[PDB]
RNA sequence: AAAUAUUGGCGAGAGACCGAUAGCGAACAAGUACAGUGAUGGAAAGAUGAAAAGAACUUUGAAAAGAGAGUGAAAAAGUACGUGAAAUUGUUGAAAGGGAAGGGCAUUUGAUCAGACAUGGUGUUUUGUAUUUCACUGGCCAGCAUCAGUUUUGGUGGCA
RNA sequence: GACGUAAGUCAAGGAUGCUGGCAUAAUGGUUAUAUGCCGCCCGUCUUGAAACACGGACCAAGGAGUCUAACGUCUAUGCGAGUGUUUGGGUGUAAAACCCAUACGCGUAAUGAAAGUGAACGUAGGUUGGGGCCUCGCAAGAGGUGCACAAUCGACCGAU
RNA sequence: ACUAAUCGAACCAUCUAGUAGCUGGUUCCUGCCGAAGUUUCCCUCAGGAUAGCAGAAGCUCGUAUCAGUUUUAUGAGGUA
RNA sequence: AAGCGUGUUACCUAUACUCUACCGUCAGGGUUGAUAUGAUGCCCUGACGAGUAGGCAGGCGUGGAGGUCAGUGACGAAGCCUAGACCGUAAGGUCGGGUCGAACGGCCUCUAGUGCAGAUCUUGGUGGUAGUAGCAAAUAUUCAAAUGAGAACUUUGAAG
């Protein structure tokens, strides 16, 4: 299936929401460092949101690894896919969003015939 | 292309593990556990049942049977951590127990087809219990109130404290 | 927390690789990294370090400076190594027979050396024959002869040239430079 | 290009690398060389000594064509002869056929004496020569004859 | 005279330019509407659809319009028309609510969601020889044992 | 390294063995809620902001270290006592590209207000240190050479 | 006072994007280092220059010509 | 005493100390005679990690340009919504679902009108206040009929 990996420990799974992204609709959830002279979030007061730190960096052996244990690889056509012929134990293909539904059945035709896992085999089905 | 390529592909090889230096030493049982003592089962169907400890199986389990005529606990293996040893002891020198081993208790060989998608007793599992508890019960009857002791389950009546309690 | 006697995470302050993308320079660094690591010679470390140096820190070494070096007794047949360029020189007229190993060779220097029977090898053709730097001789051009250096450390009575673009009279020859007007620097 | 400017790195940081307290203003210190004698005096004495004053005379209507006098030292004297024939005159130093080096045609007005020409006679046509250069040409056996 | 200048006029060609709050003020009946006594100031406003094919007809309604039917590929394109965001609003559904609410750490509960391994599988006599009809594993979570590292808490032994 | 005569084994440069259950919302995730504790409203000026300091009703879009002339340090590149084609000419598939002469700029010489003069006594010097190299040296180390560079006394050139 | 709701110098357009040592704002993330409010001069005290503190680029070398330190010896001080 | 003075222990807990794992930075190293996807890589060892103004570095994103994937696309591009999922510490990217209708991506470079929460910011729009304040001067209206879907307000008539 996939090569053995150490058990995934994300070390921080809650997304870092920008401070006051809830309070103000103009402030988007995307993280921005609060560079204020007085902001409690910057000063790391107790009881305030955690800021992204390099400490939270995930294990190098398990970076960009899906919970299944594969590095997802965004694939467009059959030619892109057949580069995983000799990498199926690590890379799980992912059909690009813009691939038409007719072309998906041929992409999964090769992926099934090559034993390469596909992250989204159920997208743009015909039913 | 939707994504270019990884130039340093991970090696597909699965790494052989190191020669771990963890041998399987024999288990050193507690001083309180001696063949013939009475154990209060703590977990399982027969939790709280008084049983007799017969033999120390090689799989770290204890072959015990409060005689099936007494408390209805069959010859079974348990875990030495889920029992409480007790002062009282019976003499089981004359009961055949050496024929009971791990290969005797093996449940069944499970496959992917023989699955209980929706949903007896062996004649040898009955006869052996009989040829065991014959010696056990014959030994028990020479002391007062032991058979009633084994029949009667164990419970922590309120007020008592097991830390200051000894068995 | 600890008593940080010195700065933490202080970089060594030395170049570990060329700042350039010159692949052939990076091949010489690749080769001389191997030689510096795998040899006892302190020569290859100096060459490996010197390849990292920048353009101001790799000044041209004229053939005259090599010819001056070849006058050293016991250094007649020593191979000359210049981690930099070698520019020819018109001040001299005769060039002693030798071999010079350098990164770059100005066309004039190549002509002048080969007419003397010289062999303008490159630093790879160096390392082929003399991995440990046998009877080698490393030369360096005058670093503090750069014109940008005479303005360094300017101050009162430091004896340095001011940063002036339009040199001449009526440009920095007034009060503060002669006693008759104000003072003297 | 601008995608490498620190200004793109300063996005988000309030003061754009210019300080909260200082408050990058229009022209806090003046404009240009302003206050060179009053509040920039230390700068104009530490780094530009001799900036203020009137030294020297005034040459009305100076023409640099008059003061054109590029100087050729003796070490460079042998660069003017074309490289093709340079060796042919270095060897077999002939008193009866000496090379003529027309420094004026080569774009030099004066010959200086930085020294050590080889011992081969040369005829040097030049506008001016220093004392030492003249004595060094004679020492090598050549002559300097003046032109205009 | 030519070499020179040329943000005006006329014509022409181009663009690493802008792309409808940008680019001229003006992509449109723009120096227009409008304001000022006047000199002057001076906007906004692009896109249905391939084609109006711009909704015949039926019914309710005074009518607008609604509901049908109908055109159209689409009416989730109806001239209030490409797409149709947010603020804000309605409705429905879910949840909570003793002078705020919102957030952080952790978990409960509810709702909802991805992954395995359930592998060609350590094989097994092709109905005129590639479906191996009993498979090896670990996937998730635990228990015991023997260990190792850090530590904690004791009980005893010898000795100075 | 221990135990071992040795073979080997081992608690000796990091967890293996066995057993069980489930194989899916069970563990986990997201989200809502409850609870425990905590959490003042951001930006800014400030010694000091939750401030009874100021700005901020909300939302979308627009919105603020750019370009140039001349330079400085530094880095890269090309050539290198030179260097710079693109003022211009030839050419061209045509604002591209290609080729090119003479000049001119900067550099190769400085100093003086200027007239002017204008850099080898020496192996381009001596001393001290100096990477590296060479010799001897099992090896430290000792000698010779000693680039750059640092200091210093010189020597030469201009001015007085 | 009034001079078109404008008057201790109207209104309009332009020079004009007038100037401001003053106020406000100054837009992505992460990592590493990380201060100053002191010197001297200035019609200088809401500001500059200058040295200081800081970063970066490094460079010459490779355990030293070192040190917010002690000891020993030897000074110096005139506060308590 | 749950006060004051004092002493003996026991105990509680910081982001401090120790140990372990992981991330990152730094430093010191190893790694090329048919062995390695051929080295800014891989790996080993160790120490460190607070931070405003500020400095540097590595990255993410937007409009456009060169190249390339003989890339995606009307069998549905872009866009937009998504208490649906995945990756990344993060900037962000990816995928699924709905709407939509015609173009748009990945990577290597180039380029700039390149990133918004503020500026009593600009323009546009929309809120709470809020169905609120208000529609209160000029004495004053009323009845019936007419028309009309509909009459406090229209017509006429009669009073006032």
């Amino acid at each position: 299936a996939s090569l053995p990996h150490p058990k995934i420990v994300k070390k921080h799974t809650k997304k870092f929401k920008r401070h006051h992204s809830d309070r103000y609709h103009r402030v988007a959830e995307n993280w921005r460092k609060q560079k204020g002279i007085d902001s409690v979030v910057r000063r790391r007061f107790r009881g305030n949101i955690s800021q992204p730190k390099i400490g939270y960096g995930s294990n190098k052996k398990t970076k960009f690894l899906s919970p299944s244990g594969h590095k997802t690889f965004l694939v467009a056509n059959v030619k892109d896919l057949e580069t995983l012929t000799m990498h199926t134990k690590t890379y799980a293909a992912e059909i690009a969003h813009n691939i038409s539904a007719k072309n998906r059945v041929v992409i999964l035709a090769r992926a099934k015939a090559l034993g390469i896992k596909v992250t989204n085999p159920k997208g743009r089905l015909a039913l | 292309s939707a994504q270019k390529a990884p130039k340093w592909y991970p090696s597909e090889d699965v790494a052989a593990l190191k020669k771990t230096r963890k041998a399987a030493r024999p288990q050193k049982l507690r001083a309180s556990l001696v063949p013939g003592t009475v154990l209060i089962l703590l977990a399982g169907r027969f939790r709280g049942k008084r049983v007799v400890y017969l033999k120390h199986l090689e799989d770290n389990t204890l072959l015990i049977s409060g005689p099936f005529k007494v408390n209805g606990v069959p010859l079974r293996r348990v875990n030495a951590r889920y029992v409480i040893a007790t002062s009282t002891k019976v003499s089981v020198e004359g009961v055949n127990v050496e024929k009971f081993n791990v290969e005797y208790f093996a449940k069944e060989k499970l496959t992917k087809k023989e699955k209980k998608e929706a949903k007896e007793i062996k004649a040898e599992r009955v006869e052996d219990q009989k040829v065991v508890d014959k010696a056990l019960i014959a030994e028990i009857k020479k002391t007062p109130l032991l058979k009633q002791y084994l029949s009667a389950s164990f419970s922590l009546k309120n007020g008592d404290k097991p830390h200051m309690l000894k068995f | 927390g600890i008593d940080h006697t010195s700065k933490q995470h202080k970089r060594s302050g030395h170049r570990t690789a060329p700042k350039s993308d010159n692949v052939y320079l990076k091949l010489l660094v690749k080769l001389y990294t191997f030689l510096a690591r795998r040899t006892d010679a302190p020569f290859n470390k100096v060459v490996l370090k010197a390849l990292f140096l920048s353009k101001i820190n790799r000044p041209p070494v004229s053939v005259s400076r090599i010819a001056r070096a070849l006058k050293q007794e016991g250094a007649a047949n020593k191979t000359v190594v210049v981690v930099g360029t070698v520019t020819d020189d018109a001040r001299i007229f005769e060039f002693p027979k030798t071999t010079v190993a350098a990164l770059r060779f100005t066309a004039g220097a190549r002509a002048k050396i080969v007419k003397a029977g010289g062999e303008c090898i490159t630093l790879d053709q160096l390392a082929v024959r003399a991995p440990k730097g046998q009877n080698t001789l490393i030369l360096r051009g005058p670093r503090n002869s750069r014109e940008a250096v005479r303005h360094f450390g300017m101050g009162p009575h430091k004896g340095k040239a001011p940063r002036i673009l339009s040199t001449g009279r009526k440009f920095e020859r007034a009060r503060g430079r002669r006693r008759s007007k104000g003072f003297k620097v | 290009p601008s995608r490498f400017t620190k200004t793109r790195k300063h996005r988000g940081h309030v003061s754009a690398g210019k300080g909260r307290i200082g408050k990058h203003r229009k022209h806090p210190g003046g404009r240009g060389m302003a206050g060179g004698q009053h509040h920039h005096r230390i700068n104009m004495d530490k780094y530009h000594p001799g900036y203020f004053g009137k030294v020297g005379m005034r040459y009305f209507h100076k023409q640099q064509a008059h003061f054109w006098k590029p100087v050729l030292n003796l070490d460079k004297l042998w660069t003017l002869i074309p490289e093709d024939k340079r060796d042919q005159y270095l060897k077999s130093a002939s008193k009866e056929t000496a090379p003529v080096i027309d420094t004026l045609a080569a774009g030099y007005g004066k010959i200086l004496g930085k020294g050590r020409i080889p011992n081969v006679p040369v005829i040097v046509k030049a506008r001016f020569v220093s004392k030492l250069a003249e004595e060094k040409i004679r020492a090598a056996g050549g002559v300097v004859e003046l032109i205009a």
